[PDB]
């Protein structure tokens, strides 16, 4: 997992050397903003469902030719899929709050996204709007703290510009 | 750990994740003059790639001396650096002095390449070289071929990927590829199927057949057998291991068979009873009730879960099971 | 003949597949073997 | 296979060396508790086929794909082996709770059942939710007092639970 | 485990 | 690596005698029925992606176990190499099919296919209803029965290219059974 | 490979669901106990070398065939050997306390030193013994018990980490026990 | 030069991939501890001649033997240069402690210095001992801070580690 | 490879001089000022592949005869080429900005890259184009003067790191002039 314990001590074992001052010099920064993305992933996990609700519907609002047949999202159980994984993507940015760093992002939901996009007839620009939509609707001292609101666009703004 | 969900992935825990990590590209064609840390990572990741996890003192590190000096500015990384060092009378005493020649080959083809012999072919290739050049065109026929520069970046170490999909290998050569790199904390004196004079794949890799995948540090990891003949055309000798074939009639007589192999065996603990017998023990020839530790069964489907208390409840530890 | 074949000297320049590489992996290989006679 | 009192003596013998005091009282305390970890041990052999059945039935009404037709768990065979091999790991989750030591658990359980699934197709992570699922109900029965003296039994339950989460770890 | 050719002359004959 | 025609002379290489008369009746068929052949081939070839993620999505939804949290097509990674080995197995069964022998297959797919699923803790059992899958996609593709596309194709009898493709797949779903 | 952080994400990614409050207790008491995690970390990484050396040479002294002749520590490069063994591990052991977790031990380091050690004839017993007397030197080091060198901490109580360190290096050793 | 900022950009550009949020919380630890290692490099800096002077003073008395003739101090020129060593590694220290990490350590002072040592005849115990004698004579609030004393001392052991 | 501290470093070390008092000015306000840096960075990372797309196909739009045929990001294969080309100069340039710097850039971006383009054939000022794009991008999205998309600041000037990026920009395009 890419986080900031994982990229020191592999740079420590590919240098194969003891832990320097700089690695430990890492890990205060660490300690400092756990504070705030902490209570970002918390203030997430209490209130999930109404956020993947509410992105949920902002994809078919601004593509509603998804619903037509021979599209992706004719029945009710490609939208129950399409719920599904936007769920994923939400609990995937969930994870990436706690470790620290983009890991769990990178290996779980965009490492192979595109094959899996392109051969299925996913279309990306729905599953990109989606997050589009959660990141506008963040406002700076209702929905989280000022800190909280940057440490979770920025994975938003990662996942993002991942799969676009 | 080992599995293979639980981080939703199998190639880790198969003994790779430090090989999973590490790149060691040198982004710039020469030394910086004032600067000499970058390629002492470098040029021990070569040490730990080209070696193979084998051991230098610094006695022997002085003894290069002047390939990594002509490294630093006038050589490439992946070329004529690892090349030069496959010449070298360190490399030469651990990798072609002791060995056979097909094995002197396929720990080359771990070491430069990064994967195992496919198949009879690709041991003739290799050979001929050398049997009519000698060997520095036999070493450099690793490099000079067509796979080298097709697969490796001309300033990248090389890397091991004789367990990828792309590398157009067959799929004997993956398990092939187990057998040699066990983990991280494995040289090739260090393997136990080759003590620096052995042939790792020798029966296995000529003959295609592919060799079942035990996972290092797991619980029955410590499995080692011998190969001996069976029949009376090569004077062989019945008894030693179970054939990998589920041949005849009670291949399905007890539903699907399987194989499974077997490493700790000894003498305290056979009876049902937590505990030695007491007394002189063995029996009036002297021998241990079994012989050898390492044996394999061939085994039914109704057959399975009996077998596995016999095994289980007498001290053994299962190494692995897989299909015939 | 001379051989049972007649494979290419790999002492030839342009041998090395020059494309979809790094810079200080292009410009290695792009002037390989040809370093020598210009200086000549 | 090993009790908890064998355990420290195997240590023993290997530095060739008496056990000091400071062992001794760590050993008489274990035994000071002991009719506690009975108790434990006797209050899920008591109930051990509605363990196993409740959390076989809240594991289907919860993945219905096990008994969906072409699932591991179809038919009876199948279903057959599915629920005592559950009954299996909670007799030796019991086992290796009456020794004060996962010596038996890892010997004749956990030894090599990885690749036993992995060779008949089973998932190893159902049969780790199944694990989880008779945990949380042995935990729960385990701290009733149902005539039983009250005290706190806290260490041994974390004990019990660990041995649990060390079956299920090691499945999958 | 199919002979191509030996079937395609079965087959005519 | 051996096609139909070097099948023969393996088989009289054997013999150690000179090939004429009775060996060549099925290589003069197997010339005749040359139009057909690549006419089949043609048609699969045509089709491999929506036969690959239709395969790939039917065995999905047969067994929704594979996209269960901690199942063995649950994330991206996985699915992509899921539909990778999917159709790399199409690939190699197009090539047995085009050489009209199973040589190629054995030596470059089937080859340690059976323990490196074992290895990597695949399911064999799921493999085997998508190679089904794409087994009865191949018949009906080869024949002209397919009901979502219909091609073009001069008049005549090819069953026994269908059932040579049907003796293909099975001994590719048995390799790893 | 997994820090403290991340378990939590793999055991609650087998559930699908989201951590946040109950699941937050060890983390906010992990990050609350940061700066005796380093404080003792950094006094570890300090006397590496002395620790290294005199685990050896305890581990000779105690047992005296190790540098017979013929014995396994005999020669020049049998020790050097040795003394390197000796320090990788120690090096794992101190990624595994700054990480808060064992996950970067087993798959680097103990990930198939069982039957190496087999293979090379190395004594199962005597590394035992090295690796005990090293974590004899790391609990004293990390409660400022040494009695060689007194250390500058600030006040408190951080026998959770000494247990912890305990808790890595007894499972070193049962692994090529 | 190894050090906080380098370790993160030289395993991004490893990966080949941008500035993560790993790579930034990285160096807000830099910023927290720039405070302690800053004020204990200018520490150093003030009062290095004292220091030089009592470090070099406590070899000698440790080993009075290297005055003796046939030994590596016999005159004035090399104990003149024994004293520029040891002030040319105080001097590496105080860069140390201002960069964040050993580089400037590990490249001007650690790298080649045993094949120096053993070709040149210099006893490396000797060079050890003026760093353990500086080590020891640090009290906490005195001579600098808390943390300022811990940031010196972790390079000072360091180096002894490094040439023991 | 130099950030900013390690500039001193060097520049003192052909002094022989200790760093102290003078040369401390400098990197006191670097870090005073790091929070500015943090954010600048952040703000540039977060809107990378809008800029490299609206950077290229501004650069398109202004000289039409690249895409035309023979031109040189005519093909499909050109154009990723040229994609690709663009993201790796605005990932080291990124680079620099985060190390206060710019030794990064030169060691491993543009050492070589004149000639490289030559050998390619490569239109040498089209790029510069591109790279001058990209500068006015970059230093929008740090000012807050981005007409598309504003973030969330604190409140204050950081026109320096303006400068200092657009001070990279401009070097990243003189080296290939
Ligand atoms: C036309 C004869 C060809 C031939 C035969 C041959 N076979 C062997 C040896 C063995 N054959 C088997 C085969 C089977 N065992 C089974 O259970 C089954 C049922 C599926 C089969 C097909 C076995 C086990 C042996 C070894 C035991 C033995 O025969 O003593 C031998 C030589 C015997 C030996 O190797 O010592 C021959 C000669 N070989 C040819 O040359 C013909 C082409
Ligand atoms: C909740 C049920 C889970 C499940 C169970 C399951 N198991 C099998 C098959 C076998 N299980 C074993 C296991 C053991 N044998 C032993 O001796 C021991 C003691 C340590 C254990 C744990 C064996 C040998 C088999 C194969 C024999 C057989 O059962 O016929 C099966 C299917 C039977 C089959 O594969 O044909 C199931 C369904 N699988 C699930 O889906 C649940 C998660
Ligand atoms: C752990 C990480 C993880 C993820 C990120 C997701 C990623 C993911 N999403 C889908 C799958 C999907 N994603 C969508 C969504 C959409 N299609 C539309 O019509 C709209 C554009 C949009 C609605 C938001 C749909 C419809 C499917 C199902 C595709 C199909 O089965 O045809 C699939 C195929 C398997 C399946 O879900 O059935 C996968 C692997 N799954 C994971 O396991
Ligand atoms: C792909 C295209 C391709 C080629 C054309 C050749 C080109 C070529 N020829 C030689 C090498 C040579 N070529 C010649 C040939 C001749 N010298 C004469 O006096 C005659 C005029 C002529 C023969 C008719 C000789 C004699 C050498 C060897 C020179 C030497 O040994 O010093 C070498 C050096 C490597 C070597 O062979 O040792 C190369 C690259 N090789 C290739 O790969
Ligand atoms: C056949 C096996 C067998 C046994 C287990 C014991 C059962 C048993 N346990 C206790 C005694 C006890 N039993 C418990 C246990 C508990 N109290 C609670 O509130 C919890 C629910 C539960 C913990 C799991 C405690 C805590 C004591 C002792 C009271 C105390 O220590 O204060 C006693 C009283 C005598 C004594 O205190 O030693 C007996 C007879 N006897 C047997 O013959
Ligand atoms: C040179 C490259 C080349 C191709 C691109 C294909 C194209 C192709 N197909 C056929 C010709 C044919 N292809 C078929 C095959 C079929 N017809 C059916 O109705 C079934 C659906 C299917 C078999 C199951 C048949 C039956 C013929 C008629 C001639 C014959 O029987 O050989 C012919 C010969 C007659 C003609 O010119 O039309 C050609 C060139 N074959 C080639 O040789
Ligand atoms: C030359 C022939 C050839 C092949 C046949 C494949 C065989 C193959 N597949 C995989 C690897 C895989 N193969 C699958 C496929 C599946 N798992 C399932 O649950 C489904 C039943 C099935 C898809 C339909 C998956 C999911 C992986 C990845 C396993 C993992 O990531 O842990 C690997 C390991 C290397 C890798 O891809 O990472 C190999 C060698 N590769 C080859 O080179
Ligand atoms: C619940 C999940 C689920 C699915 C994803 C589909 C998947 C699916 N398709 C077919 C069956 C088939 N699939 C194809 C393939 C195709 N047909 C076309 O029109 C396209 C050109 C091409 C890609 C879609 C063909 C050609 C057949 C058989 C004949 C036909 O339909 O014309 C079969 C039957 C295979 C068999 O007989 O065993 C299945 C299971 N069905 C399901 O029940
Ligand atoms: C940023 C890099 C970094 C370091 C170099 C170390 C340095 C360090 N140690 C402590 C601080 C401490 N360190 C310890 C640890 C111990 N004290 C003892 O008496 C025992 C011997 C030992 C544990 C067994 C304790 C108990 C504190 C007090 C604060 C706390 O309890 O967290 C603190 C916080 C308070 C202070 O500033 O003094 C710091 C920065 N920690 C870091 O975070
Ligand atoms: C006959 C051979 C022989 C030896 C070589 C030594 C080796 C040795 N040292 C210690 C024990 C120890 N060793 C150290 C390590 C050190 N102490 C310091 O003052 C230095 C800084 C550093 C390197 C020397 C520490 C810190 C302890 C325990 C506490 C202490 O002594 O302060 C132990 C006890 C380990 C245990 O409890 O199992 C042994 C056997 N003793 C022997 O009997
Ligand atoms: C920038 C990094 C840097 C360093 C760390 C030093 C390292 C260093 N020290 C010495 C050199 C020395 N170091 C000593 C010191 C001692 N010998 C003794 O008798 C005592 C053991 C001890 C006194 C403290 C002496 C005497 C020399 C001179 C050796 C000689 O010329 O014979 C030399 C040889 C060149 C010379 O100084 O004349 C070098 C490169 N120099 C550097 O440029
Ligand atoms: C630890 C990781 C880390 C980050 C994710 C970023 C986030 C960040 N930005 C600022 C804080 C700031 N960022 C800016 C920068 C700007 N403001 C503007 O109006 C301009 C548009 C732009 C410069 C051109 C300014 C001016 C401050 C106020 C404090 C200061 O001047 O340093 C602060 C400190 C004050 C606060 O907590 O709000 C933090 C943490 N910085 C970090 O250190
Ligand atoms: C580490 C730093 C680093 C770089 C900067 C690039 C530099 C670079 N670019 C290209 C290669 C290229 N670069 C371009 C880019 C352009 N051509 C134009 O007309 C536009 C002006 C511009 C896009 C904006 C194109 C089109 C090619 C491919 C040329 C070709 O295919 O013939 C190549 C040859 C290898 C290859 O990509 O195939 C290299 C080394 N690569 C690196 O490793
Ligand atoms: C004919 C072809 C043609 C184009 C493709 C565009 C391309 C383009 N964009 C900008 C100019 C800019 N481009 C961006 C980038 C973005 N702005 C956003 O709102 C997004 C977040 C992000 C990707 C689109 C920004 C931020 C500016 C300047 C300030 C602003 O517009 O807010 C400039 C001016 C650069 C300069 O000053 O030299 C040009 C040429 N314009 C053209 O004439």
């Amino acid at each position: 997992m890419k986080s900031v314990i994982t990229t020191v001590v592999s740079a420590a074992d590919a240098a194969g050397r003891f832990p320097s001052n700089s690695d430990l010099e890492s890990i205060q920064g660490n300690i400092q903003r756990s504070a705030a993305r902490l209570e970002a992933a918390e203030k997430l996990a209490g209130n999930h469902e109404a956020v993947v609700k509410e992105a949920g519907d902002a994809c078919f609002a601004k593509y509603a030719y998804l619903k037509n047949p021979g599209e992706a999202g004719e029945n009710q159980e490609k939208i129950n899929k399409c719920y599904r994984d936007v769920d994923h993507y939400m609990r995937l940015v969930n994870y990436c709050l706690v470790v620290g760093g983009t890991g769990p992002l990178d290996e779980w939901g965009i490492a192979g996204a595109r094959e899996v996009y392109r051969t299925l007839n996913l279309p990306t620009s729905a599953y990109v709007a989606s997050i589009a939509y959660t990141r506008d609707r963040l406002c700076v001292p209702r929905d989280m703290s000022a800190q909280a609101g940057v440490e979770f666009s920025a994975y938003l703004d990662y996942l993002i510009n991942a799969l676009s | 750990r080992l599995g293979t969900v639980s981080g939703n992935s199998s190639l880790d825990k198969l003994g790779l994740d430090k090989f999973l990590s590490e790149s060691n590209r040198a982004y710039t064609p020469r030394a910086q003059p004032g600067f000499s840390s970058e390629y002492e990572q470098i040029i021990s990741a070569t040490y730990k790639q080209l070696f193979g996890n084998a051991y230098i003192m610094d006695s022997e590190r002085a003894e290069m001396a002047k390939q990594e000096s002509m490294f630093r500015d006038g050589q490439l990384t992946l070329k004529d650096f690892c090349r030069a060092l496959a010449k070298t009378e360190q490399y030469k005493k651990r990798f072609f002095d002791s060995r056979p020649l097909y094995g002197a080959i396929e720990l080359n083809f771990k070491n430069i390449l990064g994967r195992t012999p496919d198949g009879l072919e690709h041991y003739r290739a290799k050979s001929a070289v050398y049997d009519t050049k000698g060997y520095e065109a036999f070493v450099d026929a690793f490099f000079d071929d067509g796979e080298y520069d097709e697969v490796y970046d001309d300033y990248t170490v090389p890397f091991y990927r004789g367990y990828k999909t792309e590398a157009n290998l067959s799929m004997a050569a993956f398990t092939h590829f187990f057998r040699m790199v066990r983990g991280s904390s494995t040289s090739d004196k260090a393997n136990p199927n080759s003590m620096q004079k052995d042939i790792p794949l020798n029966y296995y890799g000529i003959t295609k057949t592919p060799l079942a995948v035990i996972a290092p540090g797991a619980a029955g990891t410590a499995y080692t057998e011998s190969f001996s003949g069976t029949g009376s055309w090569q004077s062989g000798r019945a008894g030693l291991n179970a054939a990998r074939v589920a041949l005849g009639v009670p291949a399905t007589a007890n539903g699907k068979s399987f194989r499974v192999e077997v490493t700790g065996y000894t003498q305290p603990g056979f009876g049902i009873t937590a505990g030695t017998a007491v007394g002189k023990l063995y029996k009036a020839n002297k021998l241990s009730r079994y012989p050898r530790s390492n044996k394999s069964y061939v085994v039914g489907f109704d057959e399975l879960t009996p077998l596995y208390q016999r095994i289980t409840k007498n001290g053994g530890t299962i190494a692995s099971i897989t299909p015939l | 003949l001379t051989g049972y074949d007649s494979k290419s000297s790999p002492n030839f320049p342009n041998r090395a597949a020059t494309r979809e590489r790094r810079t200080v992996s292009f410009n290695a290989r792009v002037a390989r073997n040809k370093s020598q006679a210009k200086k000549i | 296979m090993l009790d908890a009192f064998a355990k420290v003596v195997a240590q023993a013998d290997a530095r060739g060396e008496f056990l000091s005091n400071t062992q001794i009282d760590a050993l008489s305390k274990m035994v000071k508790e002991g009719n506690q970890r009975l108790d434990i041990v006797n209050k899920v052999t008591s109930n051990a086929s509605a363990i196993v059945t409740n959390s076989a039935r809240a594991l289907f009404a919860e993945q219905p794909q096990l008994i969906q037709p072409g699932g591991n768990a179809y038919t009876s065979r199948r279903m057959a082996a599915c629920l005592r091999d559950m009954e299996i790991v909670l007799r030796y989750v019991s086992y290796a709770m009456i020794a004060g030591d996962s010596s038996v658990l890892d010997d004749r359980c956990l030894n090599g059942l990885r690749e036993t699934y992995q060779a008949l197709g089973t998932p190893g992570s159902s049969v780790a939710v199944a694990i989880q699922k008779m945990k949380d109900a042995s935990v729960a029965l385990a701290n009733d007092t149902t005539g039983t003296p009250i005290g706190d039994c806290s260490s041994l339950v974390a004990e019990l639970a660990g041995y649990f989460d060390r079956a299920a770890v090691s499945v999958v | 485990v199919v002979l191509p050719v030996a079937r395609a002359g079965l087959a005519a004959t | 690596m051996l096609d139909a025609f070097s099948r023969v002379v393996v088989n009289s290489d054997a013999k150690a005698a000179y090939v004429g008369g009775s060996d060549l009746q099925a290589l003069k068929s197997f010339i005749a029925d040359g139009n057909k052949r690549l006419d089949a081939v043609n048609s699969i070839v045509s089709n491999a992606s929506c036969m690959v993620s239709d395969a790939v999505s039917g065995m999905i939804c047969e067994n929704p176990g594979l996209i269960s949290p901690g199942g063995n097509c649950y994330t991206n990674r996985r699915m992509a190499a899921c539909l990778r080995d999917g159709e790399i197995i199409l690939r190699y069964v197009s090539y047995a099919l085009l050489a009209g022998d199973a040589s190629v297959l054995e030596d470059r797919c089937l080859n340690g296919l059976k323990e490196t699923y074992i290895a990597l803790g695949v399911p064999t059992n799921s493999s085997i209803r998508a190679v089904s899958i794409m087994k009865a996609q191949a018949v009906a593709f080869i024949t002209n029965t397919a009901t979502e596309r219909k091609m073009s194709f001069a008049a005549g009898d090819c069953t026994s290219l269908a059932s040579e493709v049907a003796s293909y797949f099975d001994r590719v779903g048995a390799a790893i059974s």
